[PDB]
């Protein structure tokens, strides 16, 4: 059942986590990066340097064509392809078969990645922001429309932290997708619930934040500015302007006993230190409270440095660990990515219009501190905090 | 490093 999908993705935050999928009849085994930071199910069909793989249009007895085109452009990377359906799988998912809309990627740049090892994307995310347009049915909501398949699905994902490698990155177990449930072996504690405030992204509101027990005292609206998302796609935690500004000085100054190039806060340069000497506890704890599910109610989840110091392997090739700086600015709104959900067991209750959080089987633990989803708390007019023009 |  649910066990049979469980430690079914494999990646690291910094390249995405894939699944295995099949396509066409005969079946076509490809990789399929996991997004929720968008719509559209697309694949290489067509070389590329960076590709060990892709779709054969034409040997599948189920290729149809839709004869119609399409650009998918993202905040990094873009695409270009040719529309059509076919028959889809998931080998470790659910045992069922779905003919969804498939875009076959022609022409690319910045999107595929080099040994990745996935060929293609599946986003999760929700028809309104589909290419070219809502009309296009994403795959989910295909596979709910064909199938029993309950509408909703989980994201357990996993970072082992030393440097993973490509034969590391085969090897290495990133992570779960649930599809049509929730496991509930794979996290601990209680599920907390936030509103999707609109189905087209997963955007949520973020009411409160506190970086070692301090509110930054600003408005919400400068936390959801112009939206907050959740983004398996994206890797880092994405702050607009503000935000960004002031949680970079509360965690350079908690941090002032050391020193870090310049080019390290924005995320350009890495920071290392003798293996296991890294000063985790001079880097402070990030609280973002969630609006919950009860008039005047909210709860939090608690980020440790060990997630926004993304690991990366050395200048020198060296054993002394290091760092990139994966709390980056935005001008696009708040983006909770893949860092951020590391710790967490995320729920995508599309049927109850409803995410939510608990902390991970997996999660990573420094010695003295926690990562949590706690609750339940209270604040007030909470409704003001989402950002409207 | 991946970002929508």
């Amino acid at each position: 059942s649910f066990v049979e999908m469980v430690d079914n993705l494999r990646g690291k935050s910094g390249q995405g986590y894939y699944v295995e999928m099949t396509v066409g009849s005969p079946p076509q085994t490809l990789n399929i990066l996991v997004d929720t930071g968008s719509s559209n199910f697309a694949v290489g069909a067509a070389p590329h340097p960076f590709l060990h793989r892709y779709y054969q249009r034409q040997l599948s007895s189920t290729y149809r064509d839709l004869r119609k085109g399409v650009y998918v452009p993202y905040t990094q990377g873009k695409w270009e392809g040719e529309l059509g359906t076919d028959l889809v799988s998931i080998p470790h998912g659910p045992n069922v078969t779905v003919r969804a809309n498939i875009a076959a990627i022609t022409e690319s740049d910045k999107f595929f990645i080099n040994g990745s090892n996935w060929e293609g994307i599946l986003g999760l995310a929700y028809a309104e922001i589909a290419r070219p347009d809502d009309s296009l049915e994403p795959f989910f909501d295909s596979l709910v429309k064909q199938t029993h398949v309950p509408n909703l699905f989980s994201l357990q994902l996993c970072g082992a932290g030393f440097p993973l490698n490509q034969s590391e990155v085969l090897a290495s177990v990133g992570g779960s997708m649930i599809i049509g449930g929730i496991d509930h072996s794979l996290y601990t504690g209680s599920l907390w619930y936030t509103p999707i405030r609109r189905e087209w992204y997963y955007e949520v509101i973020i009411v409160r934040v506190e970086i070692n027990g301090q509110d930054l005292k600003m408005d919400c609206k400068e936390y959801n500015y112009d939206k907050s998302i959740v983004d398996s796609g994206t890797t880092n935690l994405r702050l607009p302007k503000k935000v960004f500004e002031a949680a970079v000085k509360s965690i350079k100054a908690a941090s002032s006993t050391e020193k870090f190039p310049d080019g390290f806060w924005l995320g350009e340069q890495l920071v290392c230190w003798q293996a296991g000497t890294t000063p985790w506890n001079i880097f402070p704890v990030i609280s973002l409270y969630l609006m919950g599910e009860v008039t005047n109610q909210s709860f939090r989840i608690t980020i440790l440095p060990q997630q926004y110091l993304r690991p990366v392997e050395d200048v020198a090739t060296s054993q002394d660990d290091c760092y990139k700086f994966a709390i980056s600015q935005s001008s696009t709104g708040t983006v909770m990515g893949a860092v951020i959900m590391e710790g967490f067991y995320v729920v995508f209750d599309r049927a109850r219009k409803r995410i939510g959080f608990a902390v991970s089987a997996c999660h990573v633990h420094d010695e003295f501190r926690t990562a949590a989803v706690e609750g339940p708390f209270v604040t007030l007019d909470m409704e003001d905090c989402g950002y409207n023009i | 490093e991946i970002a929508x």
